[PDB]
C-alpha cells in the first residue's frame, strides 16, 4: 500500500557504513582492550565499556548484510530467518549503547559528584551484575518483532526486513516505546548526570579554568552526539507513528519521508565510530595505554 | 698533638693499602679470562606469575628447600608461596606496613621482617595454634631496618639506616654484637656460605666485610661512585658483588683486597636495585631501576641475557639454592619466576 | 594447649537422632578442617565426614551419607554432627579429628577425646594391616606393615600414608605423616619407610608407653579409609 | 674538646689492622674464582638448562 | 582433576587467603594517607593533638573519613632512601611556624630557621616521588608571629620585603615566599591555612584540600580530567 522515493538508498546509506566497518572495527577493537585494562584494574567503567564496545562491535558485524540490502536496491535476498537475526541486531543495538552510555554516564556522576558515598556500587562485579540486567532488559524489550513475521515482499521491488509500507500497528507501538523509553528516557538521565558532574566540577577549586574547559567540552560532546546521530531517526519514528495512528488510510507521508528514514538509520550508526572516540581514544589516560601497547606488542613479536 | 699524629697515620696508612693492593694488580679478572667461551645468550622464560600483592614489593627470600618463598610489601603483608604450584601457603598481617625487608630462616620455622619501625620482627611459623605470631620484636636500632639475614634460628643479623649493623639473639631479644664503622646507612646485607663473615654495604659508597664472632671490621671495599643497594657472596664465599647508584656493579676478592671486575653498559643509567648469583657463580643477575633483570656473564662482564617483564621497578631479586629458578619482584605488584 | 572437646553422646533408641557438639579452644579453630571418626565398639577406626575451612566443601562416608550432616560454626568455635536416622550400627565412640592442609602441613595431628554413641536393638581404597597383634619384648625392635589395594604414590611424589597410636584409653595420635615424616611430640624411636603399596612402620627400642594398637590411614582419596589396626602386645 | 682525637684514633686503628693483611695477587684470585665456576658449570640450571621432565617449573 | 585430597585441600586454603586479601585491600583503599612533615620543632606536635624510636602513626576519624597520618619526622637519615615509599599518599601535610623567622638553627648561628622551612620545603615540593601529591601547609604560632612582627620586622629574615609591619601583610608574604617554591603550578595544588596555634578548624581545612584532591582523583580515572 506505498510506494518509496528510494532514489539515494543505494548511496547514502552504504556510504556511511563502510566508513562505520572500516573504521569502526579497530576503533572498537581498541576501545575493548582499552576497557579490559581497566577491568583487570579494578576499575568498574571498564565493565560498561566493554559493553559499550562490544555492542558496537557487534552492530558493526552485523552491519555489511544491511549494506547489501540498501545497495541490492532494499532486498534482502536472504531469507526470512536472517532478518529476524540480523536486524533485531541491527535496530537494538542502538538501544543497547544508549543504555550503556546512560549508565556510565550515571557511574560518573556519582563518583565525581557523590565521592565517598557509593563504594557499594562501584565493586566490579557490581558492574557485572548491572551488564547483565541491560543486556537481558533491552533484548527482552525490544524482542517483540519476532512473534511477528518481519519479511516483506509486494508488488514493488524492495523486500523488506522490519519495515513495512504502511506499516502496522504492532508496531506503531513499538516506534513510540522506543522513542520515549528507549531514546529520550536514557538520555534525559545522560543528560542531568553530566549537568551533575559539571556542577561538582565548577566547584572544584583545585582544577584550573583549563581543565574546566576541556571537562565541561566533553561533557557537551558526550551529549551532544547522541542526540545529533539518533534525534534525525527518532523523530521520525514519532511521525510516522503518529500519523498512521491518527488515520492508518494513508502512507502519503511515509511516501515523502521515505528517504529521509532510511538515510536517518544510517546516520544512526555513526555512534559506532564516535563513541570509542569520545570514551576511549580521546583523553590521553587511555590513549597512551593504548600506544604503549601497541608498541609492546610489535616489540614483543619483534624480539 | 695527638690529634695531628693521628690524623697524619691516618693518611700514610691509606696510602700504605692503596699501595698494598696496588702491588696485587698483576691482572684482571677481564684479561684471564679472556680465553674462556662465553656463556652465550641466556634465554629465560616467565614459569610462574605469583599475584596477590596490592601494593609494591620491596622484599623477597627463598627458603632453603628451594620451593617456599616469602615475599613483602606495602600492603602489611608477608606471604608465604608455594612456588610450585602459585599457592597461598600464609598470609601475615604486620603491625605495621612500611616493610622494607624480610628474610626466610633457613630452618623453614621463622620469617623476620620490618623497616620504618626500626624493629625485626621474628615470626614463628609452625605453632600449634595454627596460625602465624610474632615470637619476637628485636628493638635497638635507631634507624629504618634495610636488611635482614638469619644466622640460625636463635640468631638474626641486620643492618639500619642508623649507619651500623647488630647481631641479637632472638631469645633473650638482646643485641649481642653492634658493628659499627659506616658513617652513611647501611643498605643490605649479605651473609658468607659459612655464617662466619658478612658484608655490609651502605651510602658511604662503600662494604665492608665483617667479623661476626669479634664484632670486627677486617676489609673496607670501595670504587662505587654512589650508594651501594646490594651486595650478595659469590657462591664460595671469596669474592662478593655490589650493585649501586651509579648502575654498575663491581666483583670485589677478598683475599685480593681488591675490586675485581665492573659490570656496566653505556645505555644503563638505572640504578641497580638486587643482585644475585647463579650456582657456578658464572651468571650474575641484576635488578634495574629500568624494570629488567639483567643477567652478566661474570667472569667477563658480558649481557648474557635480560629478564623482562616488569612494569615496574625491579626491587628484588632472589635464586633458589639449587639454583632452579631465579624470582623477579617488584614494584609493579607481582612476582615472576623465572627458569 | 589445644583442646577438643566432644559431648552430647548418649543412649538413642534406633530410628532416633542426636546431634553431637564438639568444642574448640586453644587453637585457630576457623583455619582447620575437620573430621569426624568413629571408632566401632571392635575398635576399627571409620572416617565418618570432614567439613572443610571455610565451610568449602563437605564430604561424607557412604555409610553416612543421606543422614549424618557435618556443620561448623566458627564463631563459638564448634562442630556438630546431626545424626538422622540413627541404627545400631552406628554405635561408637566419635572422635573429633584437627586438620590442616597446606604444603609442609601435618593433618590429623590433634584428635578429641571422643563421646559415646549408643543406639540400641565400591572403589575405596583398601588398607589391610595382616597382622592383628604382634607381642615384642620391651627393649626390642617391631616391624608393623601394611599394604594398600592401590598406589598412595601421586604424581606429585607423595605419598599418602598415615600412621596413629592409640594407647589403651586414649584417642588416636599421629605419628606419621605422609610416609616418613614425624609428627612434632613423637620421639625418634618411630620410624616409616615403604613405597607403592607396601609400607612399614619401624620402632626402635620399644618402650612401654609405645603398647597401643597401630592403625595405618590412608589420605588419597575420599573416603579416607583405615585398615584393621595391629595391636602390639607386653 | 678531645672528640676528634678520639676520631682520628678509631680512623688509624681500623686502617692499622687493615694494613697488616697478607694480600693474594690479583692473577691467582682471578684464577680461582674461574675455577671455582667451571667446576661447577654442570650442576648450574640457569647457565645449563634442565629437560623440561626435570624441571618443576615446566 | 589430577590433584590429590590434600592439594586440593591446599587450594582451597589459597582461594580463602585471596579472599581475605582483597577485602583487605579495599578497606585500605578507602583510607586517606597524609604524610606529615615539617621544618622541626615547627607546630607538628600540636597538629597531632587535634587530628588524633621509628615511624609514628596517628588514626583519625571525620565526617566518614578514615584518615591515617604519618609523622615521619624523628628519623635521623637519608630521605633519598625511604621518602620514596610514601609516593602513594593523598596529601602531605606540611608544618611552618610562622614565628620561626626572627630565628636561627641551633646547629647554625647564621643560617634562618625560616630558610631552612623553605629549603625542605622545596626539596619535598619539587620531588620527584611526589609531583601530583599536593601540600597542605600550615602556618603555625601565628598569635606569637603577629606580635614579634612589631618588635622585629621580617626584613630580619627577607631583606627585601618591603611591606608595613603587619601580620596581615607579612604573613602573606610569607605564604607567598613556600607557594613560589613550587615549580609544578599546574600540577600540584598547595592549600595554605593559618593554624595560628589556637584554631579548632584544622580538622576540616584538612578534610576539605582532601575532598578536593579525592575529586580530582575520580575526574582522572573517569576520563573526563
Ligand atoms: C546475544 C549475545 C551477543 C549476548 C552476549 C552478552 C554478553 C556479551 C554479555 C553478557 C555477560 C557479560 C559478561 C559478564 C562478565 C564479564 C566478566 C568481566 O570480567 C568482563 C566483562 C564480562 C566478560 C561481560 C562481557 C559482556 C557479557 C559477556
Ligand atoms: C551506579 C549504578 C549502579 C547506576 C545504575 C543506574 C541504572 C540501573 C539505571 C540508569 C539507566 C536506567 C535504564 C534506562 C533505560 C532502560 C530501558 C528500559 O526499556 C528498561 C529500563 C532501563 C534498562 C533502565 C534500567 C535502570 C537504569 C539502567
Amino acid at each position: 500500500g506505498c510506494h518509496v522515493d528510494s532514489r539515494v538508498d543505494h548511496l547514502f546509506p552504504p556510504s556511511l557504513y563502510i566508513f562505520v566497518i572500516g573504521v569502526g572495527l579497530p576503533t572498537n577493537c581498541l576501545a575493548l582492550w582499552a576497557a579490559y585494562r581497566q577491568v583487570q584494574q579494578r576499575n568498574e567503567l571498564g565493565v560498561y565499556l566493554m559493553n559499550l564496545s562490544i555492542a558496537d562491535l557487534l552492530y558493526i558485524c552485523t552491519l555489511p548484510l544491511w549494506v547489501d540490502y540498501f545497495l541490492h536496491h532494499d532486498n534482502w535476498i536472504h531469507g526470512p530467518g536472517s532478518c529476524k537475526l540480523f536486524g533485531f541486531i541491527f535496530y537494538t543495538n542502538i538501544y543497547i549503547s544508549i543504555a550503556f552510555l546512560c549508565c556510565i554516564s550515571v557511574d560518573r556522576y556519582l563518583a565525581v559528584a557523590h565521592p565517598l558515598r557509593f563504594a557499594r556500587l562501584r565493586r566490579v562485579k557490581t558492574a557485572v551484575a548491572v551488564s547483565s540486567v541491560v543486556w537481558a532488559t533491552e533484548l527482552g524489550a525490544n524482542s517483540a518483532p519476532l512473534f511477528h513475521d518481519e519479511l516483506f515482499r509486494d508488488r514493488y521491488n524492495h523486500t523488506f526486513c522490519f519495515e513495512k509500507f504502511p506499516m502496522e500497528g504492532w508496531v506503531a507501538w513499538m516506534n513510540l516505546y522506543r522513542v520515549f523509553v528507549g531514546f529520550l528516557f536514557p538520555w534525559a538521565l545522560m543528560l542531568l548526570s553530566y549537568r551533575g558532574i559539571l556542577r561538582a566540577v565548577r566547584g572544584s577549586v583545585s582544577t584550573e579554568r583549563q581543565e574546566k574547559a576541556k571537562i565541561k567540552r566533553l561533557a557537551l560532546s558526550l551529549i551532544a552526539i547522541v542526540l545529533v546521530c539518533f534525534a534525525p531517526y527518532h523523530v521520525l519514528l514519532l511521525s510516522r507513528s503518529a500519523i498512521y495512528l491518527g488515520r492508518p488510510w494513508d502512507c502519503g507521508f511515509e511516501e515523502r519521508v521515505f528517504s529521509a528514514y532510511h538515510s536517518s538509520l544510517a546516520f544512526t550508526s555513526l555512534n559506532c565510530v564516535a563513541d570509542p572516540i569520545l570514551y576511549c581514544l580521546v583523553n590521553e589516560g587511555a590513549r597512551s595505554d593504548v600506544a604503549k601497547a601497541l608498541h609492546n606488542l610489535l616489540r614483543f613479536l619483534a624480539s | 698533638s695527638e690529634l695531628d699524629q693521628l690524623r697524619q697515620e691516618a693518611e700514610q696508612l691509606k696510602n700504605q693499602i692503596r699501595d698494598a693492593r696496588k702491588a696485587c694488580a698483576d691482572a684482571t679478572l677481564s684479561q684471564i679470562t679472556n680465553n674462556i667461551d662465553p656463556v652465550g645468550r641466556i634465554q629465560m622464560r616467565t614459569r610462574r606469575t605469583l599475584r596477590g600483592h596490592l601494593a609494591k614489593i620491596y622484599a623477597m627470600h627463598w627458603g632453603t628447600d628451594s620451593r617456599l618463598l616469602v615475599s613483602a610489601s606495602q600492603d602489611g603483608k608477608l606471604i608465604i608461596w608455594d612456588s610450585y604450584t602459585t599457592n597461598k601457603v600464609h598470609a601475615i598481617p604486620l603491625r605495621s606496613s612500611w616493610v622494607m625487608t624480610c628474610a626466610y630462616a633457613p630452618s623453614g620455622n621463622y620469617v623476620a621482617c620490618g623497616g620504618l619501625d626500626n624493629i625485626c620482627s621474628i615470626y614463628n611459623l609452625k605453632t600449634r595454634e595454627g596460625n602465624v605470631r610474632v615470637s619476637r620484636e628485636l628493638a635497638g636500632h635507631t634507624g629504618y631496618l634495610s636488611c635482614c639475614r638469619f644466622l640460625d634460628d636463635n640468631q638474626i643479623v641486620t643492618s639500619s639506616g642508623d649507619t651500623t649493623c647488630a647481631l641479637w639473639d632472638i631469645e633473650t631479644g638482646q643485641q649481642t654484637t653492634t658493628f659499627t664503622g659506616h658513617t652513611g646507612d647501611v643498605m643490605s646485607l649479605s651473609l658468607a656460605p659459612d655464617t662466619r663473615l658478612f658484608v655490609s654495604g651502605a651510602c658511604d659508597a662503600s662494604a665492608k666485610l665483617w667479623d661476626v664472632r669479634e664484632g670486627m671490621c677486617r676489609q673496607t671495599f670501595t670504587g662505587h661512585e654512589s650508594d651501594i643497594n646490594a651486595i650478595c657472596f659469590f657462591p664460595n664465599g671469596n669474592a662478593f658483588a655490589t650493585g649501586s647508584d651509579d648502575a654498575t656493579c663491581r666483583l670485589f676478592d677478598l683475599r685480593a683486597d681488591q675490586e675485581l671486575m665492573t659490570y656496566s653498559h653505556d645505555n644503563i643509567i638505572c640504578g641497580i636495585t638486587s643482585v644475585s648469583f647463579s650456582k657456578s657463580g658464572r651468571l650474575l643477575l641484576a635488578g634495574y631501576d629500568d624494570f629488567n633483570c639483567n643477567v652478566w656473564d661474570a667472569l667477563k662482564a658480558d649481557r648474557a641475557g635480560v629478564l623482562a617483564g616488569h612494569d615496574n621497578r625491579v626491587s628484588c631479586l632472589g635464586v633458589t639454592d639449587d639454583g632452579m629458578a631465579v624470582a623477579t619482584g617488584s614494584w609493579d605488584s607481582f612476582l615472576k619466576i623465572w627458569n | 594447649d589445644v583442646q577438643l572437646v566432644e559431648s552430647g553422646g548418649g543412649l538413642v533408641q534406633p530410628g532416633g537422632s542426636r546431634k553431637l557438639s564438639c568444642s574448640a579452644s586453644g587453637f585457630a579453630f576457623s583455619s582447620f578442617g575437620m573430621h569426624w571418626v568413629r571408632q566401632a565398639p571392635e575398635k576399627g577406626l571409620e572416617w565418618v565426614a570432614y567439613i572443610s575451612s571455610g565451610s568449602g566443601t563437605i564430604y561424607y562416608a557412604d555409610t553416612v551419607k543421606g543422614r549424618f550432616t557435618i556443620s561448623r560454626d566458627d564463631p563459638k568455635n564448634t562442630l556438630f554432627l546431626q545424626m538422622t536416622s540413627l541404627r545400631s550400627e552406628d554405635t561408637a565412640m566419635y572422635y573429633c579429628v584437627r586438620s590442616i592442609y597446606y604444603y609442609g602441613s601435618s593433618p590429623f595431628d590433634f584428635w578429641g577425646q571422643g563421646t559415646t554413641l549408643t543406639v540400641s536393638s565400591g572403589s575405596d581404597i583398601v588398607m589391610t594391616q595382616a597382622t592383628s597383634s604382634v607381642p615384642v619384648t620391651p627393649g626390642e625392635s617391631v616391624s608393623i606393615s601394611c599394604r594398600s589395594s592401590k598406589s598412595l604414590l601421586h604424581s606429585n611424589g607423595n605419598t599418602y600414608l598415615y600412621w596413629f597410636l592409640q594407647r589403651p584409653g586414649q584417642s588416636p595420635q599421629l605419628l606419621i605423616y605422609r610416609m616418613s615424616n614425624l609428627a612434632s611430640g613423637v620421639p625418634d624411636r618411630f620410624s616409616g619407610s615403604g613405597s607403592g603399596t607396601a609400607f612399614t612402620l619401624t620402632i626402635s627400642r620399644l618402650e612401654a608407653e609405645d603398647v597401643g594398637v597401630y592403625y595405618c590411614m590412608q589420605h588419597l582419596e575420599y573416603p579416607l579409609t583405615f585398615g584393621a589396626g595391629t595391636k602390639l602386645e607386653l | 674538646n678531645t672528640a676528634s682525637i678520639a676520631q682520628a684514633r678509631k680512623l688509624v686503628e681500623q686502617l692499622k689492622m687493615e694494613a697488616n693483611i697478607d694480600r693474594i695477587k690479583v692473577s691467582k684470585a682471578a684464577a680461582d674464582l674461574m675455577a671455582y665456576c667451571e667446576a661447577h658449570a654442570k650442576e648450574d640450571p640457569l647457565l645449563t638448562p634442565v629437560p623440561a621432565s626435570e624441571n618443576p617449573f615446566r | 582433576c589430577t590433584l590429590s585430597a590434600e592439594d586440593k585441600a591446599a587450594v582451597e586454603r589459597s582461594k580463602m587467603i585471596d579472599r581475605n586479601l582483597r577485602e583487605d585491600g579495599e578497606k585500605a583503599a578507602r583510607e586517606v594517607k597524609l604524610l606529615l612533615l615539617g621544618a622541626g620543632e615547627s607546630g607538628k606536635n600540636t597538629i597531632v593533638k587535634q587530628m588524633k624510636t621509628g615511624i609514628v602513626e596517628t588514626h583519625f576519624t571525620f565526617k566518614d573519613l578514615h584518615f591515617k597520618m604519618f609523622d615521619v619526622g624523628a628519623q635521623r637519615s637519608e630521605r633519598k632512601k625511604w621518602i620514596h615509599c610514601f609516593e602513594g599518599v593523598t596529601a602531605i601535610i606540611f608544618c611552618v611556624a610562622l614565628s620561626d623567622y626572627d630565628l636561627v638553627l641551633a646547629e647554625d648561628e647564621e643560617m634562618n630557621r625560616m630558610h631552612a622551612s623553605m629549603k625542605l620545603f622545596d626539596s619535598i615540593c619539587n620531588n620527584k616521588w611526589f609531583t601530583d601529591t599536593s601540600i597542605i601547609l600550615f602556618l603555625n604560632k601565628k598569635d606569637l608571629f603577629e606580635e614579634k612582627i612589631k618588635k622585629s620586622p621580617l626584613t630580619i629574615c627577607y631583606p627585601e620585603y618591603a611591606g608595613s609591619n603587619t601580620y596581615e601583610e607579612a604573613a602573606a608574604y610569607i605564604q607567598c615566599q613556600f607557594e613560589d617554591l613550587n615549580k609544578r603550578k599546574d600540577t600540584k595544588e598547595i592549600y595554605t591555612h593559618f593554624t595560628c596555634s589556637t584554631d579548632t578548624k584544622n580538622v576540616q581545612f584538612v578534610f576539605d584540600a582532601v575532598t578536593d584532591v579525592i575529586i580530582k582523583n575520580n575526574l582522572k580515572d573517569c576520563g573526563l580530567f
